[PDB]
């Protein structure tokens, strides 16, 4: 049986869809075919407008309780939610925005699923600057006073495997729960599977480090400590699996932003000041 | 008879598309991005170099041209001048994504308006009376054959797209939002081990492109030929050039330029301006806002408004962007498939771009114009992967200057993009965006002239108000990007 999955997009880029379709564990056209059933998904599926939110809101019912919302992007709250507009219900008028649709379909889902930094801790649209009074997931839901399971995946974007992974694991155990337990979660809600290593401790740098060899330049040879660097304070599993089919990394390639962190990005700038 | 959709899906962000349709025809339309960000409001205070990677997060499908856009502005207010492995490195980052985004949209988001998938979500639901492939070919083996073709393929660009990904990490870091491009150049020096592993991955991509791609998009047209003659617009557009192709940034693979009125001209930047008389945003003054002195300040109130997306003009008329305006500029050779092709398959005898004349300006206009470009920057890619010089510096240090300004010019998958930052006090002053989508997808502007997209669905066919099928294709064609379009 595939999980059912309902996609919802606030205030996000699409690139934690894009980093999903890139995957290789299994391969997106297996994820589609084989592992979820995408019930809606507003950047690939076919239908559109109100057929699209009629589509959705129908399989919230038929499968109450049966299917995971992944959230993609933050959620504002300024303006009565005007900031962002998911769509426009049939029934004569009725503007939807992100805070409508998540305060609905979240009571009714399995569990949600905040993939990415944005939805998970607010990330970007949520740093120092906007005015859109943009929310995480989670903050989202005490203000709404929702109690629904939440698993946090972050990362700006996450990687493939820690997405898949966290919801193959999740539907294992909605599958046979006595068999197959749920992901342990960090006290900031998110897989110990995939962020549970600190970056700087499992950095192939490391060495360097410890004998204060320093790379003056992006360039030149060296821990990437000096050219900003915050792998230090950061726990995430990618010096393990690194990127794009393990092609290459952010520490290798240049410096570590700290992506997956709740403090994301405020917390990691300057970007290209040393912790 | 009125007609909202919203989502438009298969489309990038929040996009409501509203049309009324008399006689069978589209007779008025309005355009409205519905979800605002703020990047101008929030990277204000920030150490300037911080915007490479902030600006990034505007768009998980085009993060590359926003980054080179970012860096170019940094590289010109902090007075860096790029070295040429810098200039041919961030050219292959940025080119592997400029396939990607291409095949991505095709495929994956413009496809299924033609193709019928399989009976499972996300292919359906869809519209009963599609008009696909399979509705159109009466021909029960040759519908298949031909539905089934097109299937297979949008199946295997997964992968390809896929493999754009793995090229564009190869020097990038990682992507979506690569860590390689910063003011100064590229942070990874080409080996000549990794230049030969992206050009392995890139001789798959350019196969596909060439045996696969261009084929379907001609074959495709030539069933929808209908579709060449409506969504016409403006005929007005722009492109500022990208792909530097000398370290002064005199050449670029596609020329900066303007053809609006019929006629073609220079690029002038000094010319383009934003309005915001129906977009929800206020102006300190009316008449527009040059780029440099843009301002952002949010306003979901104003009378009047229906989107947050600004309306950028050119010489006060609205200008189009994307593969359509770089190729109607540029004029290229069209590649050996689509001459082969077009006349096989139309009686068309073409070689260059602007052969297809009268209407390249079109729905299957504009996805051939995509379809050539991606062959066009694959046999660049190509050139640029014997340029490359191994072990040669891609990096110059540079320092955050007190106060200064900077602008940066290319062009996104999507059209023309430009970034203007302005430096105080070590910190980011202003940062305005002038972004590909925002110039096809605007609102009226203050003297009442409609965006590129609202004016070319004036026209379409809508014979089926219950399956408004080509509203939905015209603007596909365009490869809106409304996370780009309101930042
Ligand atoms: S977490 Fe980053 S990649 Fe994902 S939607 Fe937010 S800005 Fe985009
Ligand atoms: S490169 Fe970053 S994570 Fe690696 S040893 Fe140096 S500071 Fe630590
Ligand atoms: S190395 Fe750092 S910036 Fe790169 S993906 Fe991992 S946590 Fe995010
Ligand atoms: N391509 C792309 Fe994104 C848009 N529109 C930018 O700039
Ligand atoms: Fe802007
Ligand atoms: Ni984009
Ligand atoms: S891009």
């Amino acid at each position: 049986k595939k999980a059912p999955v309902i996609w919802v997009q606030g205030q996000g880029c699409t690139g934690c869809s894009v980093s999903l379709l890139n995957a290789v564990h299994p391969r997106i056209k297996e994820i589609l075919l084989d592992v979820i059933s995408l019930e809606f998904h507003p950047t690939v599926m076919a239908s559109e407008g109100e057929m699209a939110l009629a589509h959705m809101y129908e399989i919230a019912e038929k499968f109450n309780g049966n299917f995971f919302l992944l959230v993609e992007g933050a959620i504002p709250t300024a303006k009565e939610g005007r900031y962002c507009i998911v769509g426009e219900a049939k029934a004569h008028h009725h503007e939807v925005t992100m805070m409508e649709l998540i305060r609905d379909l979240a009571p009714k889902s399995l569990a949600t699923v905040a993939v990415g930094t944005c939805s998970a801790y607010g990330g970007i649209p949520a740093a120092e600057g906007n005015v859109t009074g943009s929310k995480s997931v989670r903050d989202f839901f005490a203000d709404e006073k929702i109690e629904k399971l939440l698993v946090n995946v972050p990362g700006c974007p996450p990687h493939p495997d820690w997405m898949v992974g966290t919801l193959v694991a999740a539907w294992s155990h909605v599958l046979n729960p006595t068999e197959h337990p749920l992901p342990e979660l960090d006290d900031d809600g998110r897989p110990l599977l995939f962020f549970g290593d600190n970056i700087h401790e499992n950095c192939p740098y490391l060495d360097k480090y410890d004998n204060s060899e320093f790379a003056e330049t992006f360039t030149k040879p060296g821990c990437k400590a000096e050219l900003g660097c915050k792998g230090p304070s950061t726990y995430a599993d990618c010096a393990k699996r690194r990127w794009n089919n393990g092609i290459n990394w952010c520490v290798e390639n240049a410096v570590c932003i700290g992506c997956v962190e709740p403090d994301f990005p405020d917390g990691k700038s300057p970007f290209y000041v040393a912790e | 008879v009125k007609i909202s959709i919203d989502p438009l899906t298969r489309v990038e962000g929040h996009l409501k598309i509203e049309v009324e349709v008399k006689d069978g025809k589209v007779v008025d339309a309005k355009c409205s991005g519905g979800m605002f960000r703020g990047f101008e409001q929030i990277l204000r205070g920030r150490d300037p170099r911080d915007s490479s990677q902030i600006v990034q997060r505007i768009c998980g499908v085009c993060p590359t041209a926003h980054c080179t856009a970012s860096v170019m502005a940094q590289d010109d207010a902090f007075g860096v001048k790029v070295t040429t492995n810098g200039r041919i490195t961030r050219n292959l980052i940025f080119g592997a994504n400029y396939l990607q985004s291409h095949i991505l949209h095709f495929y994956h988001l413009a496809a299924l308006d033609y193709v019928k998938g399989p009976d499972v979500s996300p292919f359906v639901p869809r519209y009963a009376n599609a008009d696909l492939l399979t509705d159109r070919i009466k021909d029960g083996a040759k519908a298949d054959a031909t539905n089934t073709y097109g299937l297979n393929q949008y199946l295997k660009a997964l992968e390809i797209r896929r493999i754009c990904h793995e090229m564009v990490a190869m020097f990038g870091g990682r992507m979506p939002h690569v860590q390689g491009m910063v003011v100064g150049g590229a942070t990874e020096i080409p080996t000549a081990d990794k230049v030969a592993e992206y050009a392995a991955r890139f001789k798959e991509v350019q196969k596909f492109v060439i045996e696969e791609y261009l084929p379907l998009i001609y074959t495709l047209g030539s069933v929808y030929t209908d579709l060449f003659e409506t969504g016409i617009g403006w005929k007005n557009v722009i492109a500022f050039g990208v792909f530097p192709e000398d370290d002064d940034y005199k050449t670029f693979l596609l020329k900066p330029g303007v053809y609006i009125d019929g006629k073609d001209e220079e690029f002038d930047s000094k010319l383009v301006k934003e309005y915001v008389g129906h977009s929800f945003f206020d102006h300190s003054a009316p008449g527009g806002l040059h780029y440099s002195v843009g301002e952002t300040n949010p306003n979901p109130d104003k009378p009047g408004a229906y989107s947050f997306v600004k309306a950028p003009r050119y010489k006060d008329k609205p200008c189009e962007v994307g593969p359509l305006a770089r190729m109607w500029v540029q004029n290229p050779e069209l590649s050996p498939v689509g001459q082969k092709l077009l006349k096989e398959l139309y009686g068309i005898e073409a070689k260059k771009f602007r052969d297809l004349g009268d209407k390249a300006f079109s729905i299957m206009g504009r996805h051939v114009l995509r379809a050539e470009e991606t062959w066009l920057t694959a046999v660049a890619v190509e050139k640029w992967l014997k340029q490359v010089q191994p072990g040669a510096e891609t990096y110059v240090k540079s320092e955050i200057p007190d106060a200064a300004e900077g602008t940066g010019f290319t062009e996104a998958p999507r059209g023309a993009l430009l970034h203007y930052l302005k430096i105080k006090d070590k910190k980011i002053e202003n940062y305005q965006i002038v972004s590909a989508t925002l110039w096809n997808a605007n609102p009226r502007d203050d003297m009442g002239q409609r965006g590129p997209i609202e004016e070319a669905l004036i026209g379409v066919p809508v014979p089926d108000i219950k399956n408004p099928v080509n509203v939905g294709r015209l603007v596909r064609s365009y490869d809106p990007x409304l996370g780009c379009a309101v930042h």
